[PDB]
Parts: structure tokens; C-alpha cells; sequence
């Protein structure tokens, strides 16, 4: 449920700083479910739901610890060194993963045409299209920043504040 | 308004362990009932009794100052029914009614030295004791008493258990009685008002005897309450039986008896008020009905109206001849609608105080206790009556229908459950509210068992935030905002960036409302249609200055925690800062100018006059072109001259054309404050010069209004004499011990003007830099002149050769 | 004196004899104490009191006297502080030095005895100078410092915690023998001369008459609200509001955290405007106010009538030569006046706050004209005479085998050659008056304050200073004393003119000297050398 999620964010949190508290939350963390074919698939749509909030804003596992998560102005002209962040956050966050985690879980399954082997297979597309990002903010020319004007446009409307 | 509740602020104080031990020894008497009042003096003293033992303690602390132990004729010991405080003489004291197995005593106890140093044997079981006056004699502040009360030496009123009242002479002038409970004088009653008081006074004393007038009969009606009310100079007497008398101590008359409303209940207190505003001398007496076993508590409310109002020479206000007393206002605590079904409440009066401000405000506090019947905890309540707001209420006889005390606009009421909850155990015997209505704010002591207890009655979304930060900047409660601010920027959420713009944006949008309204306040003081500021611009003038001071500290505390603004925010901020800054200095002036006659033709002719002397004196051999206030001026460039020519006559030198043109010197940004001090110093002190005849003019205010330090004022007022041709007292201003343009027209003018001399004193003693080739030539020639040849010539090779 | 488990008691009796030879005591008077411990008592016929001394529950000295039921306070000195605070600009080892050789700060006995511990040595103390004594000190923590420095490559955050670790060591060393010489022992009164003196342990302490500002500062919360009204003034109300007012103050004093104190001082010290000062120290502690303290002292502030009588009351009164020629009556004399003069320079710091949140609430209204002009000249001319006046006198206060203190040492050569002056002046014409304590005391305690105050034309300490070896201290006198100081300014001139000459700067000696020559009006000394003027000079 969310509250699980929600205390993993905040185990990601202290991960940055201490291990030793975060891997007591992560052997309370067997006191999990453990049925593979779909809880493990439980713990899946949470590492995959903050890989999804790393590549975001600012990240929901940032205030209690201020690290390299913090709420960066959404004001600031630093937009590509504040997105050259959150490949390092979101690299940070595969290693908190590999050392104490995510040695499991994969719901890839079907998505948008694609299938896809394991939902580790998600966190290399999210870093793929992490990459892409900072590639079209390295290049800024008013044809690309027009056509993106007209992209998001057609998606929603923008706030003009 | 439906739940005021008290606020304890600090433990409970307990008594110390002997005064418990003490109080305690005497409850193995199983008649033996505990008592504790606050004195209603200015000393701060609680009491407490319990059988014979008397135990005073401080009223804050709980300290025990004095104690006493009664001692009686019989095996059985006196109990302490009634006590007053009594001062004489520079002594602190106690009246103590003592009740005896045959009989009672009235003691007075000096406090100082812990002992009974009067006694006197009283004509039946003493019920309450009130002093009327501390001292006797022929004196001015005797003269309200009847002549026969003028005779004695303190005068105490004493009430007994069937109806006595008595007036006895405390001999006080007699110095050579130590008197304790046991050696007690006997009494000599006076059933009638006697011619010969001395006489009999005189043999009463030698006989070792108190003399006493009665003034009522045995009724065999007990009375219950006594105080005497120096503002009507009555002597109030409630009965077991709920009648009520007033007696008049000038005439030694009843001028009124009634039964209360209540019916026949007991009258336990009363509390004296007096309105701001009665068209006929109306006071008022509160006279509350309660029974000793428990049961109905009602307070009085009776009007007392009076033909005549005397000031006395002490400057207090006697209320004379009594025309009528009618009951006004009734309040049944006991009946009040806190019973939700027919339970038997005992309900208890606690307290029963009057506060007075000099009256403007005249309050009463009641405080009761209510025990419901398999409630283990009392209910304590505190309520106030402001006999003004009464007043404006129309005098309503009693609650309208449908009115709760909750909701009314002349009573307020406090619960004290947060007392009770910490005093579980605990008797409450009275409640002090400190002198020192749902709107009022006081602090309050109760009087336990165990000890003290101290109380706080506290009196009753982005348009709501703008009104929160409105107050905040209006009541000037900055520590707020910057807490907040300081706060907001440590918390890196992103609900925190949000409200720090918008406090941002809303403190600039301030800003600008309070200038045009400082503008809309200030065009009618220089448009000549105002020819007196009424205090209410003034106040809205010193309104808008505290408010551009409020918001310029606002703004600094931004700056202060900006660590991480863009460049072009941080200039912004700063640009926002210095405007807001020139803002508060240009409304500090103006308001300055308001609080402190300008001759424009006058002195504009004498400067017109000393330029063109000066031009004349100069035959071209000097660049004295200019006045040292034509300088001073040009040191702001031309932004001066343009001011001072936007005005109708202005010629854009000094004088200025008005003195709006000089006021708005101090809208200049980037100009020295002290040299617009030193501009205005300098135009202050012409005015001066135009009007001797005055030696206390508001105007010498100026350089301590503004801290402007004593080295400035002396070279200005030099700069000044300089220009009034005084050159003597000119330079003896400016070399007193408390610029590079200035050096060379001092010496171009005193050469022109033929007094080489002090150009060679001045050059000696200041030493100017020589930069400049006229500079050099200027020195030269100063030299020769004073026929300075050999220094001349060094001057010459020395610099261009 | 009764000593019972809750509660002590006082009884005082009268001997009687009956013409058969039968004695029966009289019974004059009880006397209830806390639950302090009854250390020693007296008591004075002369005075009809009672004088007692006692230790309380944190082993504080308590002194008290009564008139045989309110004991009044004597004023006993605190303990130095556990912490030093140490600013950032402060080299931590003048701070420590200023503190431990502060006058009244320590006793020698002390520091010698952690120094002959330390060294783990029998060696004979020699009755060191105190030159002597601190140069010992320092080389002795030195060495136990470099002894700690195991390795060669310490990195500097390493060595700074090392060099404290051991001066902290040595400080509590100190401590522990300085708290055993303190320990409390009896009380001496003189019936004919009502001299008071408690004996400690290690030195004798004189207690002497409080003034009555003083008084009021000092005394505790409590207390405050049982003084007698009639002698603060024949006027009652008078009276009421100075107690308000002194309230006030003391809930300043309560709430000014180090930092603040430091700040004030120092802006002292930096000749920086003591008002400005008073002004951001109000600021931080209204942006700091989490106990609504700014509300409590609007609500006592609202209960005094006339703040501005209490105001100027308390400015007013802040404002044989063989006999006591002793150093320790010298110290102690001197004592008093830098206690005075600290007590009193907090009282005007707060005073100032106060008087600029008075106005910051007085626009509780509209300025109003005969109010503001009024108001203006005279509270701005009153005010200035008042604060600068007030922290000129400060800092002269802050300004031979024995230590003296600089104004030890100016009492001895200059202010008491003029005693006798000060006595004649008086009426005391008949040479048949007893010298009273009380009176004495105060009288020359004014005259010197008048004399170091700058207010006196002596001209001397400073023309002293300059014809004396230390030359600096003199330059930092006339540093302080000259903007405030209207008195002796000619002098002050002449005296940092020789500074300035000895210094080698004398350029800025010579014109010095031309200031000086300007009060050559209605002057001794210049004339003195004549027995034009410019050219003379």
C-alpha cells in the first residue's frame, strides 16, 4: 500500500547517510508477504513508483534528509545541472537498491506495445530516458523549443504563472 | 465566547510543614472548621485559622510571616471567627474576633511582633469585626465621623450572634497597655450617643476599660455580614434573616432597612461599585444571600442615590444624604441551567471582590464553588460585573429570557476546571483577583488547604494570512514575520518557497498603499488648505511611519536570509530596501516638521544681497563665485537646483522657495543623511537668527531628535557665521576641537577681504594639500602678503618650478 | 537561636531582677528563618538588630539582619561563572588571563596551590610577583601540552584540542582549591562604630550600606513587592513607579542572553553608539520573544504612572587623609566604585532599549505639537546629558609592592591629597564631630566618582600617565573619556601630546598640543610655565 512505499522512500532517505537503521527496515522488510507470483510484485510497483518520482519534481523521499533530493527552484534557469542530479540521485537509488534490495520483483509485463523480460528492465529504461533528457537540454535552439511548446500544449495545458 | 477558561500559570506553592502541622493539630477537634481569606489590604497577606491557631502567610510565596495560638479563660480553647487587617501608626495588624465557651474577645494583633498588644471582652459571640478609622483625634480626615466618634483612638465596628452592633474605641494614643488575650479589658457600653464623650473617655481609660457607643439593640437575630463603605461613610449590617441596614457613621443613624428579594437568606457579603457616568450620584451596593449548610447563592445589585457628592481634603469622594435605596439587579447562581435533572447542587461562594480604576472601570468579581451531589470533583467558577457596561445595557433587572451568562454583554464568566484538576484534594477558600467584560485580561491567586495556586484569565486563506500579517506589521510584532520568514527558508518544501514570495509580494503591495495614503495625508500640509493639524492626521502620519519602519525591517530580513537569490532578485531586493528605507527618513522628517515664521522674501534678499557683495568684493582675483551653503548645495549636483525650481518663485539656489522644496531634500537618493541634516541645520538656524525674542523655541530639539552629533553642529554653525560676515566666531566654531573646495575659498575670501593674517593663521594651523598649481600660487600669495618671503620662495622651489 | 528540623527561630529576652534577689526573663521578641543552615549570629544594642548568616540548599552564602518579621538581604558576591564564553575575534588566552587576574576575580592562594600540584614538586614557594606567578603558570601548561603532542604531524584542529583539554585541566584545578578557601565562617559587629565584617575562609569580607538604586535592582522579586514606599520617596506614588519600573528592568536583564551583554560591552569599548546597540539587542529579542515577555513588561509598563519621573529619579541619584590609607581600604574602596559603575552602565543600557520601546509605543498616539516640541527639546537634551554622561563614567571606571588597580593607584597620589578639602567644606567646622562610616564612605565614593567621571578641572591622572613609564593605558583613557567628556578636554589634549611625543608621532603631538592651548582661558598649569601666548607655547 502507500504506507509501504512511503516508508522505503524514507529508508532511501537515511541510505545516504547510515546503512545500519535502513537495513533493519529492510530485514523488518521480511517480514513481508513473500508469495512470488504477485506481493513480489507488490514490492515491485514501489521501487518501480519511486523510480518514477526520481526522474520527477523533487522526490517524495526528500525533506528529512535534504541530500542531492532537495525541492530545486522551479524558477531556476539551472535546469540541465539540476536534471545531471537526478541521474546521479537515480544512480544512488540503484545502488541503495543493489546493496540492501531490489534482489528480486519484476512487473514488467505489458506497457505501451512493449513487453518486456523483468522490471529491472524499467529502472535501465528510466536511466535510458534519463540520458535523453539532458541530450535535448544539451541542445536549446528556438526550432526544438518551439516544437516542444506545441508537444506539451497538445498533452495539457501549462500554468502561466 | 461559550467556554473562558483559566490558565494556571506555575505549581502549586505549598505551605511550609509547620503551618500544615499546625493547621492539621486542631482538626482532632472534631468542631474545629478551617478558615482562609486574602486580606483586602495593600500588604498581600492570606490567613488562615483553625480553631485558636492563626497562621499568616504571603500572599504570593505562601511563606509563613506570623503565627499565633490563642490561649482562652476556659479549658476550652477560643476559636478565631473573624478577621480583618488594621494599620496604625506605621504598624501592620490584625483585628481577631475570638468566640470563647462565656463569652468573646476582640484582639488587635501586631504582625511585626507576632502578639496580641490589645484585648477587649465583648458583650456576646462575636459573628464579624470591621475597622472603620486607624487613628483619632481633631484631624481633617476624622471630619466625616460623628464629633463623638472624633474622641476615640481607632474606631472598630463589632457585630454579635444576636444582633449587637457595636462602635469601640481601640485607645490607641494610650502606648503603656500590652494587652494580651488573657489580660482583656472590659467593655463600657453606651446604649445612648452621649454629650460628654471626653469625660466619660477620660474615666473609661483610668478604669481600664474600652469605651463603646451601641448602636442597635439585641434582636436576637444573628448578623452575618459587616463592612464599612468609606465612599458613602455607611456602615453595612446583613442578617442571618436577609435583612439588610445601612448606617450612617456622621450621624450615627439607620438610613435604611429592607429584606432582600432572596427572602430569608443570610447576607454573607456585599461589594461596593461606582459607575463612570450617573447623571444623579447613583452607587451601588452588591449584598449576596447564601446559607452556611449549602444551598442557593443569589447576588443584589441595590442602587444607592444621594443628593450631594463632597470631595474631601484627601481628595477622596464622600457620597452625603441618602434620598433613596432600591434593589436593580438580580442573579441566581444556584438556578442557573447547569442542572440537566433535579439534582441537589451545594453551591458555595468562594469570593466576593470590587476593582476600581481612577472610576473608569469599575468591576466586581464573584467566585463559587458548585458540588453536585456523586460528582467527586467541584465545579469553580469566577464571574465579573462591569457596572458600566450595565449602564449601556440599559439597566436590565435581571438575565432576559434566553440570555446565559455566557453571552452577556455586562457579566463574563471563567471556569477554573484547570485549577480543580490540579487541586483534586485540595479545599479552595477564596479567590484574589490582583488589581493590578470577556475581554479583560487579570491574573488571580487561589487560597487552598495545602497552599497557593496561581492563575491567567485570559480575556476572548490568503485573504485571512494578509490579515494575520496586516496585524503582525500594525502592532509591530516583527519577531513573527522574521521567525516565520527565517523558518520558511530553513524548510527547503516547496510549500515554503510559495509563502515566501507571496510575503514578499504582499510586503512591496504595502508598501505602495501606505505611500499613497502618506501622500494623500501630505498634500493638504503644503497646499495652505490646513492651518492646523488635527491629532488625528498626525496619528495616521506616525501610523504610516511605523508602518514603512515595519516593512523596511521585513525587507532587511530578507536580504539577511537571501543566501540563494538570482542576481537580478537580489538587486531587486535591494532597490525595494532603499526605496522603503528614503521612505521612513522622508516620513520621520515630515512627521518632525509637523511636531516643531519662514520669511522666503526676507532671507532671499540677504542671500541675493551677499552674493552680489561678494562678486563685488572678489573684483575677479577670486573664484568666490558661491556662499558656503551655495557649496554645501553643490555637493548634490544639480538634482537640488531642479527641485528647488519646480516650485512657484523658486531660483533653484538657497533659500529654498518653501518649505516643501526643503522637505524633499530628504527624498534624495544616495545623499548623505548628515549632509541633509547639515542643509536643514543650516536653514534652522536663519530662522532663529530672524526671531531673537524667544529662547525656547522647539527648534533647538532638532539635532537631539535626529542624533546629530555636536562636531557637525559647530561646523555648520561656523559655515553659517562665515556667510553672516561674523568671521571671529566663524572660525572659532569651525577650529574647535569637537573639505579640499573649502580650503581655498576660506583663504580666497579672507585675502579679498584684506585679513591676511587669519589666511596665515588658517594656512598654519590646517596645513592644506597644495594639489593644484592656483592652489600653490593661492598659498604663495598668502605668504607674501604676511611678508613670509624666505617661506614663499621654499613653497616655490618645493613645487611647475 | 532555636534550631528545629522544619523551621529555625530567633528569641531575644531582658533580664530582670526583683528586689529579692529573683531573676525572671522578659520576653522582647521570636523570629521565625527558613530552612537555611544558621551558619553564626549577633546582635547590636546600639542598633537594637540582629545580624545572621546562612548557607542555603545550593550552599550559597546567605547574609540577613533585622531589627528585633523581614529579614533584610545583604548583597553577597556570586561565584566566577563555570563557563568563560570566548568570542571568535578573542585570542582564548587574553580572555582567560583578563578573567583570572580580574581585581576580586581570584585569590593567589589558589593558583599557587594548583601550580605546586601540577608541578608534582616539593619545591619552597617564593612569595612570587604576580608577573612572576602568571609567567610559571604558562610555561607549566606549555610543557604538559607539547607532552601530549605524540606525533610529529598533528594537524592543527588536533593540536587546538590538545592546548584546551589542558588549560581546562589546570582552570578545574584552580576551581577546587579556590571553593575550599571560600568556605563560610562568622560574623563581627562593632557596637560603637557599627562596623560589619563577615569572615570567610580565606579573606575578610566589610559589608557596607547599600545605596537605594541599588538596593531596588538587586533585591529579589518577591521582596520588591514588601519595600517600604515612604523611603523611596515622601511620595508614595513616586514610589510605586520606580518599584514598576526597576520590575521592568530586571525583566530585561532576565531575558539579554551573553551575546547580547557582549555585543553591548563591546560596542563600548569600540567607542560604536550605545543606543544603536540598545536598538538591534531589542530587535533579537522581539524576534526571539517565545514567552510573550515583550507582553508582561507592556502590562507592568501600563501599571506605572509616570515612567519618565521613575526615569530621571534613577539617573539623579546615579549621577583624615592619613586614616584609611591602606591598600586593602584602597581595593576596597575602588571595588565599590567599578561595582557601582558595571551595575550602573546595565541599568542605562536597558534604560536606553526601554526609552527607544518607549517610543516605538508612544506612537501608541499622534505626536501632537506642544507634546512634541515640548517633549523633544527637553527629553533630547535630558537623554544626551544622560547616556553618553553615563558610559563616559563607565569607561573611567574600567580605566608599590601591591596590585593596584589604575584607579587604586590615581585615589593614592591624587584624590586623596584632596580629602581634607572634601571634609572641611562640609560645615564640619567643629572639630568635635565623630567620624561616621556611612557618611564617609559615600561622601568619597561621590568625590572620586566626580574626579574619574571627568567632571573634576584636576587635570592629573593623565598628566600623571604621561610622566609615568605606561603611556598606552593613558591613550586608551583619553580614548574613551573625550567624546562624552566636556571636562579636563584641554588636558586630555596635553596628556595624549605626550603620548604622542614619546610614541615618536609628533606631528600628531604637535597638534594636540595647539587643541590644548585653546582652554590656555582662565588655566593654571600653562600659567605656572609664564611665572603672545602662542609664541610662548
Amino acid at each position: 500500500k502507500t504506507k509501504h512505499l512511503k516508508a522505503a522512500f524514507l529508508r532511501y532517505c537515511r541510505k545516504d547517510i547510515l546503512g545500519a537503521q535502513s537495513m533493519v527496515d529492510s530485514l523488518f522488510s521480511d517480514s513481508d508477504m513473500e508469495p512470488d507470483d504477485e506481493l513480489d510484485l507488490a514490492v515491485n510497483q514501489i521501487s518501480v513508483d519511486l523510480i518514477d518520482d526520481y526522474p520527477a519534481s523533487d522526490p517524495r523521499w526528500a525533506e528529512s534528509v535534504p541530500e542531492e533530493a532537495a525541492g530545486f527552484s522551479n524558477t531556476s534557469l539551472i535546469l540541465l545541472h539540476q536534471l545531471e542530479d537526478k541521474m546521479k540521485a537515480h544512480s544512488f537509488f540503484v545502488d541503495f537498491l543493489h546493496q540492501v534490495g531490489l534482489f528480486s520483483r519484476l512487473s514488467t509485463c505489458q506497457t505501451k506495445g512493449m513487453l518486456v523480460a523483468t522490471r529491472l528492465l524499467l529502472s535501465e529504461h528510466a536511466e535510458k530516458l534519463s540520458a535523453a533528457i539532458v541530450l535535448k537540454n544539451h541542445h536549446a535552439k528556438l526550432p526544438v523549443l518551439v516544437n516542444s511548446a506545441i508537444q506539451l500544449a497538445l498533452d495539457k495545458r501549462m500554468c502561466t504563472v | 465566547m461559550q467556554n473562558l477558561e483559566a490558565q494556571v500559570t506555575g505549581s502549586l506553592v505549598a505551605f511550609p510543614d509547620v503551618t500544615q502541622k499546625a493547621l492539621k493539630e486542631d482538626e482532632i477537634n472534631l468542631d474545629s472548621v478551617l478558615r482562609g481569606k486574602f486580606s483586602t489590604g495593600r500588604t498581600s497577606l492570606a490567613w488562615l485559622a483553625c480553631g485558636p491557631q492563626l497562621e499568616i502567610t504571603n500572599s504570593v510565596t505562601g511563606e509563613r510571616i506570623s503565627a499565633y495560638h490563642f490561649s482562652g479563660l476556659t479549658e476550652r480553647p477560643p476559636v478565631v471567627v473573624a478577621v480583618k487587617e488594621f494599620t496604625w501608626q506605621k504598624k501592620t495588624g490584625l483585628l481577631v474576633g475570638l468566640v470563647e465557651a462565656e463569652g468573646s474577645v476582640l484582639c488587635l494583633y501586631d504582625i511585626g511582633i507576632s502578639k496580641v498588644v490589645k484585648a477587649v471582652v465583648l458583650p456576646g459571640s462575636v459573628t464579624a469585626v470591621e475597622p472603620i478609622i486607624n487613628h483619632g483625634g481633631a484631624s481633617a480626615s476624622t471630619q466625616h465621623l460623628h464629633q463623638s466618634l472624633r474622641w476615640f483612638f481607632g474606631v472598630t465596628a463589632v457585630v454579635t450572634d444576636v444582633g449587637h452592633v457595636l462602635l469601640i474605641d481601640l485607645c490607641l494614643d494610650e502606648v503603656s497597655s500590652n494587652q494580651d488575650e488573657l489580660d482583656a479589658s472590659d467593655l463600657e457600653v453606651m446604649s445612648v450617643i452621649p454629650t460628654k464623650i471626653p469625660k466619660l473617655r477620660e474615666a473609661a481609660t483610668r478604669e481600664r476599660r474600652h469605651l463603646c457607643l451601641q448602636l442597635a439593640a439585641p434582636t436576637g437575630t444573628t448578623v452575618s455580614c459587616l463592612s464599612y463603605i468609606s465612599r458613602t461613610n455607611q456602615l453595612a449590617v446583613g442578617y442571618s434573616d436577609g435583612y439588610f441596614s445601612l448606617w450612617n457613621m456622621k450621624t450615627l443613624r439607620r438610613d435604611y432597612h429592607v429584606q432582600i428579594e432572596g427572602g430569608r437568606v443570610p447576607v454573607c457579603a456585599v461589594a461596593f461599585q461606582e459607575p463612570e457616568n450617573d447623571p444623579r450620584n447613583c452607587c451601588y451596593l452588591w449584598a449576596v444571600q447564601s446559607s452556611e449548610s449549602g444551598g442557593d447563592v443569589s447576588l443584589h445589585l441595590l442602587q444607592l442615590a444621594f443628593s450631594d457628592r463632597k470631595c474631601l481634603a484627601s481628595g477622596q469622594i464622600m457620597y452625603e444624604l441618602l434620598e433613596y435605596c432600591e434593589e436593580r439587579y438580580s442573579l441566581d447562581l444556584s438556578g442557573s441551567t447547569l442542572s440537566l435533572r433535579g439534582q441537589s447542587n451545594n453551591t458555595k461562594l468562594l469570593g466576593c471582590q470590587t476593582i476600581e480604576k481612577f472610576p473608569d472601570t469599575s468591576v466586581s468579581v464573584f467566585s463559587w464553588q458548585v458540588n453536585t451531589y456523586g460528582q467527586g470533583k467541584p465545579s469553580v467558577y469566577l464571574g465579573v460585573f462591569d457596572i458600566n457596561r450595565w449602564y449601556q445595557a440599559q439597566m436590565p433587572d435581571s438575565l432576559r429570557s434566553g440570555q446565559f451568562l455566557r453571552n452577556c454583554s455586562y457579566f463574563a464568566f471563567w471556569s477554573l476546571e484547570a485549577v480543580v484538576n490540579i487541586t483534586t484534594q485540595d479545599i479552595i477558600f477564596d479567590i484574589l483577583v490582583h488589581e493590578r467584560p470577556s475581554t479583560y485580561n487579570f491574573d488571580a491567586t487561589c487560597l487552598l488547604n495545602s497552599g497557593l495556586i496561581h492563575f491567567a484569565c485570559t480575556g476572548f486563506q490568503e485573504e485571512q494570512l494578509q490579515a494575520i500579517l496586516a496585524a503582525a506589521v500594525e502592532t509591530s510584532s516583527l519577531g513573527l514575520l522574521t521567525s516565520c520568514i527565517k523558518r520558511w527558508t530553513a524548510e527547503e518544501q516547496p510549500r515554503s518557497a510559495a509563502n515566501l514570495r507571496f510575503v514578499l509580494e504582499w510586503t512591496w503591495k504595502k508598501v505602495t498603499l501606505t505611500k499613497q495614503e502618506f501622500d494623500r495625508l501630505c498634500f493638504r500640509l503644503f497646499d495652505g488648505s490646513c492651518n492646523f493639524i488635527d491629532p488625528h492626521t498626525l496619528q495616521s502620519l506616525q501610523q504610516c511611519h511605523l508602518y514603512f519602519s515595519n516593512l523596511t525591517a521585513v525587507l532587511n530580513c530578507f536580504i539577511a536570509q537571501a543566501k540563494e537569490v538570482t542576481q537580478q532578485g537580489a538587486v531587486d531586493l535591494t532597490n525595494k530596501q532603499s526605496v522603503t528605507r528614503l521612505l521612513t527618513l522622508y516620513a520621520s522628517v515630515v512627521l518632525w516638521f509637523c511636531r516643531s515664521f519662514y520669511n522666503y522674501q526676507v532671507i532671499q534678499q540677504y542671500y541675493s544681497d551677499q552674493r552680489k557683495k561678494l562678486e563685488r568684493l572678489a573684483r575677479g582675483k577670486w573664484d568666490t563665485s558661491s556662499l558656503m551653503i551655495d557649496g554645501l548645495i553643490n555637493q548634490f549636483g544639480d538634482r537640488i537646483q531642479q527641485l528647488w525650481s519646480r516650485d512657484d518663485n523658486g531660483t533653484g539656489k538657497y533659500p529654498p522657495a518653501n518649505l516643501h522644496a526643503l522637505l524633499d531634500v530628504y527624498l534624495l537618493e544616495n545623499a548623505d543623511e548628515m549632509s541633509k541634516h547639515a542643509i536643514t541645520i543650516y536653514f534652522l538656524l536663519d530662522i532663529m537668527y530672524s526671531f531673537p525674542d524667544k529662547p525656547d523655541s522647539s527648534i533647538e530639539s532638532f539635532p537631539t531628535a535626529f542624533f546629530v552629533p555636536g562636531s557637525l553642529i559647530k561646523l555648520i554653525q561656523g559655515f553659517w557665521l562665515l556667510d553672516h560676515n561674523d568671521y571671529q566666531n566663524s572660525v572659532d566654531c569651525i577650529l574647535n576641537p569637537a573639505m579640499s573646495w573649502q580650503h581655498s575659498q576660506i583663504i580666497e575670501n579672507l585675502l579679498c577681504h584684506g585679513d591676511s593674517r587669519q589666511a596665515l593663521r588658517y594656512l598654519q594651523v590646517m596645513k592644506p594639500v597644495a594639489t593644484t598649481s592656483k592652489e600653490v600660487k593661492l598659498h604663495m600669495t598668502v605668504l607674501l602678503a604676511n611678508r613670509s618671503i624666505l617661506e614663499a620662495w621654499n613653497l616655490q622651489r618645493l613645487h611647475n618650478v | 537561636y532555636l534550631h528545629t528540623p522544619k523551621q529555625g527561630q530567633f528569641c531575644v529576652f531582658q533580664l530582670m531582677c526583683a528586689e529579692s534577689n529573683r531573676y525572671s526573663l522578659d520576653h522582647i521578641s521570636s523570629i521565625f528563618t527558613n530552612q537555611e543552615t544558621l551558619i553564626d549570629f549577633t546582635f547590636t544594642l546600639t542598633s537594637m538588630d540582629i545580624w545572621a548568616l546562612w548557607l542555603d540548599d545550593d550552599n550559597q552564602t546567605v547574609v540577613k539582619h533585622i531589627n528585633f518579621g523581614q529579614w533584610n538581604p545583604v548583597f553577597v558576591n556570586p561565584l566566577p561563572e563555570d563557563d568563560l564564553a570566548i568570542s571568535d575575534e578573542q585570542e582564548p588566552q587574553e580572555a582567560y588571563l583578563e578573567c583570572l587576574f580580574a581585581p576580586g576575580r581570584f585569590t593567589i592562594a589558589a593558583v599557587q596551590k594548583a601550580i605546586q600540584i601540577l608541578r608534582k614538586g616539593s619545591g619552597r614557594v617564593l612569595d612570587l610577583s604576580w608577573e612572576e606567578l602568571r609567567k610559571d603558570v604558562t610555561l607549566t601548561v606549555e610543557n604538559e601540552i607539547q607532552n601530549a603532542v605524540i606525533d610529529y604531524d598533528v594537524s592543527q584542529e588536533e593540536f587546538r584540542q590538545i592546548n584546551i583539554e589542558n588549560w581546562c585541566k589546570f582552570y578545574t584545578c584552580c576551581l577546587q582549591y579556590q571553593e575550599t578557601l571560600s568556605r563560610p565562617l562568622a560574623l563581627l559587629v562593632h557596637p560603637d562604630t557599627n562596623m560589619v565584617c563577615l569572615l570567610r575562609k580565606g579573606f575578610l569580607s566589610f559589608l557596607a550600606p547599600c545605596s537605594l538604586v541599588e538596593h531596588l535592582y538587586l533585591v529579589p522579586a518577591e521582596h520588591l513587592l514588601t519595600v517600604d514606599e515612604s523611603v523611596i520617596s515622601d511620595d508614595i506614588d513616586a514610589a510605586s513607579d520606580i518599584v514598576n519600573l526597576i520590575q521592568c528592568l530586571r525583566m530585561i536583564a532576565d531575558y539579554i542572553s551573553e551575546d547580547m551583554a557582549y555585543l553591548m560591552e563591546s560596542a563600548c569599548c569600540h567607542l560604536q553608539s550605545p543606543e544603536r546597540v540598545a536598538e538591534q539587542i531589542l530587535e533579537d529579542l522581539i524576534a526571539n520573544d517565545i514567552d510573550n515577555i515583550m507582553e508582561n513588561i507592556q502590562n507592568k509598563l501600563q501599571d506605572t504612572r509616570n515612567p519618565i519621573r521613575a526615569i530621571g529619579f534613577l539617573l539623579q541619584n546615579m549621577d583624615l587623609s592619613t586614616l584609611y590609607g591602606s591598600i586593602t581600604a584602597s581595593s576596597v574602596v575602588c571595588q565599590a566604585i567599578c561595582k557601582i559603575s558595571a551595575t550602573r552602565f546595565l541599568i542605562c543600557r536597558d534604560l536606553l532599549i526601554l526609552q527607544h520601546l518607549l517610543l516605538r509605543l508612544g506612537d501608541m498616539a499622534l505626536i501632537g505639537a506642544g507634546q512634541l516640541l515640548h517633549s523633544q527639546q527637553e527629553l533630547i537634551p535630558r537623554a544626551a546629558q544622560l547616556l553618553l554622561s553615563y558610559y563616559m563614567i563607565r569607561w573611567g571606571s574600567q580605566c608599590t609592592s601591591g596590585i593596584q588597580t589604575i584607579v587604586e593607584l590615581f585615589f593614592e597620589d591624587v584624590a586623596r591629597k584632596h580629602f581634607p578639602h572634601v571634609f572641611i567644606q562640609s560645615g564640619a567646622s567643629q572639630l568635635q564631630e565623630p567620624l561616621n562610616w556611612s557618611d564617609l564612605i559615600k561622601r568619597i565614593t561621590n568625590y572620586l566618582l566626580q574626579l574619574l567621571w571627568p567632571s573634576n578641572p584636576n587635570f592629573q591622572f593623565a598628566e600623571c600617565l604621561m610622566r609615568n613609564c605606561q603611556y598606552t593605558q593613558l591613550q586608551e583613557y583619553v580614548r574613551l573619556l573625550l567624546p562624552w567628556c566636556q571636562v579636563n578636554v584641554g588636558s586630555c589634549h596635553f596628556m595624549l601630546a605626550q603620548c604622542y611625543l614619546v610614541a615618536g608621532e609628533g606631528h600628531k603631538a604637535l597638534d594636540c598640543f595647539s587643541q590644548a592651548a585653546s582652554e590656555v582661558e582662565r588655566e593654571d598649569f600653562l600659567e605656572k610655565l609664564i611665572r603672545s601666548p602662542r609664541l610662548q607655547y
